[PDB]
RNA sequence: UUGACCUCAAAUCAGGUAGGAGUACCCGCUGAACUUAAGCAUAUCAAUAAGCGGAGGAAAAGAAACCAACCGGGAUUGCCUUAGUAACGGCGAGUGAAGCGGCAAAAGCUCAAAUUUGAAAUCUGGUACCUUCGGUGCCCGAGUUGUAAUUUGGAGAGGG
RNA sequence: GUUCUUUGUAAAGUGCCUUCGAAGAGUCGAGUUGUUUGGGAAUGCAGCUCUAAGUGGGUGGUAAAUUCCAUCUAAAGCUAA
RNA sequence: UUGACAUUGUGAAG
């Protein structure tokens, strides 16, 4: 009860308390985020949306 | 230990600086080509006349004098890597390019918001 | 722009302007501690070509190292062995005195990923490098994508694997016919060529 | 540049239809550039001449071009290297005093 | 007097991060002798053991300052072969690669160096709210001693 | 497979004319010493000394001078099987 | 231990 009532308090914030947080590994905690890993440059995502990998096949 | 060594021509000329009357008139006449502010430049966004302001940027001065488009160009005395400014003098020379060395960076940095 | 010029003066290291700037700034490294923090590039067109760049989370260190060969460290010269590996005085370090000067930065300050460095000055007792260093957990590096290869974990401490520019190439990682002992790495090279390779059915 | 046709002399081999592949830009790599000319005569002025290239000079004024060719190839390393250290100097000193 | 700048400090300042373990395989440093030569010092054992530093699920290498001398091939790695060959060696004992050819797997790329200059267009953090691996507004700060867009030699850029 | 958002006077590709086309320095390279390699007038690596060029520079397995040819583009970086 | 080069600059005379 007193673990939730805290969890309450910190709803929505950025920082909570370590032992509330999420456990995993040390290395996975260090990992880069979703958002972080998918980053492209301007340059890039031109060349991609212009030149992507097509769908054929081999008939006619 | 810099004055007790013997300073090649190259560094020895930027120990004259603009003297203080002339340099007050220098920065009257600068002070009145501010670059436009982070807060009008709000008001702007929100058409426009041609814009007057000072050039700034050791890069965007360079290309300037070299294109002969640079009027009057000043020259701050003490830029620690000395390097960066050290060649000024002759390049705007050789292009005939009038410049002064004045004394302050930090007075520079004033006028363009830096 | 203005880089073009520092590039072309800085090779003329002999000239009268570059030799009253050498004398001063080396008496001014080594009144400093052998390492410290910098507070910005002594050659910033020379961090450019190496990758640096000026916002938050790259840093620039100053190092000093000693020059000269490697005493072998045996007592009083004795080393104990055949008369061929006896020799003391003119034995060299396969390493050079750059890529000292990154490791020692590079546990200095075990936080940050070292990226790269380059000379500054020398005497006869010390030579001087600054090395330029990257802050993996800074969100401005980890969300640029040109810069964020560097938080990967395979990239921790790539100068003690000598995976910088100066690793690489005491490493004798190069293309052609005169680094054919060196060209894949040189203990994994010798380890194929003395392999003893048997099938199912012997050739 | 057409081949014989037989498998030994001066132009061995097979004869085959012959094409003109176009310049690749990395063949000009050391090419001298309006913007690269500008830089280096003026970095030239400011910094001036090395000790090596004022004792060179004087030996070319004093001894001619040959010894100074011999010190030269000393300083620098291959000989080829002197032959062109030794020809800018001449230039340097036709521009310096002479004119 | 007052207010900046530069450089250098302090704080149980706000938020983070490094150490140790494991170590079969991987990237480096350092580095022997027993042994063989029917003795022995060069050589060999061996660029090995021991010692030290650093990673991952693989590591490293990698899109040529390559190989070639052909009617040319075309990033890297591995297998078959080249080959116990060219070559090294008290030319003794011994040592010893590489190009081509077949095959497995296939994948390409980007910075520095250019004036956005009719508008630093870029970014950390704080705070409020929200669809919370993040988003928006606002406010400080970083930054012109150069942060974005644009261009990496196969090109490519400014005008028509 | 279906469904909610028009992203955007946004972005990318392709023809022809003209002017240009920035490309990494105590580094390449050289001497010497040590080590290493099948690399032999010296394969790579390192210390010290010297220290470049821009139709340049590296390589072409015998040192050197002279004249040609061929082939790549170093001294910055990432990347699955 | 001895010599050479580097550290290594500035002024005059024999
Ligand atoms: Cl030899
Ligand atoms: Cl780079
Ligand atoms: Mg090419
Ligand atoms: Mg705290
Ligand atoms: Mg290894
Ligand atoms: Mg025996
Ligand atoms: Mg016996
Ligand atoms: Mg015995
Ligand atoms: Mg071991
Ligand atoms: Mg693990
Ligand atoms: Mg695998
Ligand atoms: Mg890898
Ligand atoms: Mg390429
Ligand atoms: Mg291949
Ligand atoms: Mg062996
Ligand atoms: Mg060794
Ligand atoms: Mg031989
Ligand atoms: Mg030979
Ligand atoms: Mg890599």
């Amino acid at each position: 009860q007193q673990r939730e009532a805290v969890r309450q308090l910190y709803k929505g914030k950025k920082y909570q308390p370590k032992d509330l947080r999420a456990k995993k590994t040390r290395a996975l905690r260090r990992a880069l985020t979703k958002f972080e890993a998918s980053q492209v440059t301007e340059k890039q995502r031109k060349k991609q949306i212009a030149f992507p990998q097509r769908k054929y096949a081999i008939k006619a | 230990l810099s004055i007790r060594l013997k300073v090649p021509p190259t560094i020895a000329q930027f120990q004259y600086t603009l003297d203080r009357n002339t340099a007050a008139e220098t920065f009257k006449l600068f002070n009145k080509y501010r670059p436009e502010t982070a807060a009008e430049k709000k008001e702007r966004l929100t058409a426009s006349p041609k814009p007057y302001a000072v050039k700034y940027g050791l890069n965007h001065v360079v290309a300037l004098i070299e294109n002969k488009k640079a009027k009057l160009v000043l020259i701050a005395n003490d830029v620690d890597p000395i390097e960066l400014v050290v060649f000024l003098p002759a390049l705007c020379k050789k292009m005939g390019v009038p410049y002064a060395i004045v004394k302050g960076k930090a007075r520079l940095g004033t006028l363009v918001n830096q | 722009g203005a880089y073009k010029y520092l590039e072309e003066l800085q090779r003329k290291k002999q000239s009268d302007v570059l030799r009253f700037l050498q004398r001063v700034r080396v008496w001014e490294y080594r009144q400093k501690n052998v390492i410290h923090r910098a507070a910005r590039p002594t050659r910033p067109d020379k961090a450019r070509r190496l990758g640096y760049k000026a916002k938050q989370g790259f840093v620039i260190y100053r190092v000093r190292v000693r020059r000269g060969n490697r005493k072998r460290p045996v007592p009083k010269g004795a080393t104990y062995g055949k008369p061929t590996n006896q020799g003391v005085n003119e034995l060299k370090y396969q390493r050079s005195l750059r890529a000292t000067a990154e490791e020692r930065v590079g546990r200095r300050a075990a936080n940050l990923r070292v990226l790269n460095s380059y000379w500054v000055n020398q005497d006869s007792t010390y030579k001087y490098f600054e090395v330029i260093l990257v802050d993996p957990q800074h969100k401005a590096i980890r969300r640029d994508a040109r810069y964020n290869w560097i938080c990967d974990p395979v990239h921790k401490h790539r100068e003690a694997r000598g995976l910088t520019a100066t690793g690489k190439k005491s490493r004798g990682i190069n293309k052609g016919h005169k680094f054919n002992n060196t060209k894949a790495g040189r203990r994994k090279t010798w380890k194929r060529q003395n392999t003893l390779s048997l099938w199912r059915y012997r050739k | 540049t057409v081949k014989t046709g037989i498998a030994i002399g001066l132009n061995k081999g097979k004869k085959v239809t012959s094409m003109t592949p176009a310049p690749k830009i990395s063949y000009k790599k050391g090419a001298a550039s309006n913007r690269t000319k500008f830089v280096r005569s003026l970095v030239r002025e400011i910094a001036g001449l090395s000790p090596y290239e004022r004792r060179l000079i004087d030996l070319i004024r004093n001894s001619g071009e040959k010894r100074a060719r011999k010190v030269a190839k000393k300083r620098l390393g291959s000989f080829t290297r002197a032959k062109a250290k030794v020809e800018e100097m001449n230039n340097i000193i036709a521009a310096s005093r002479r004119h």
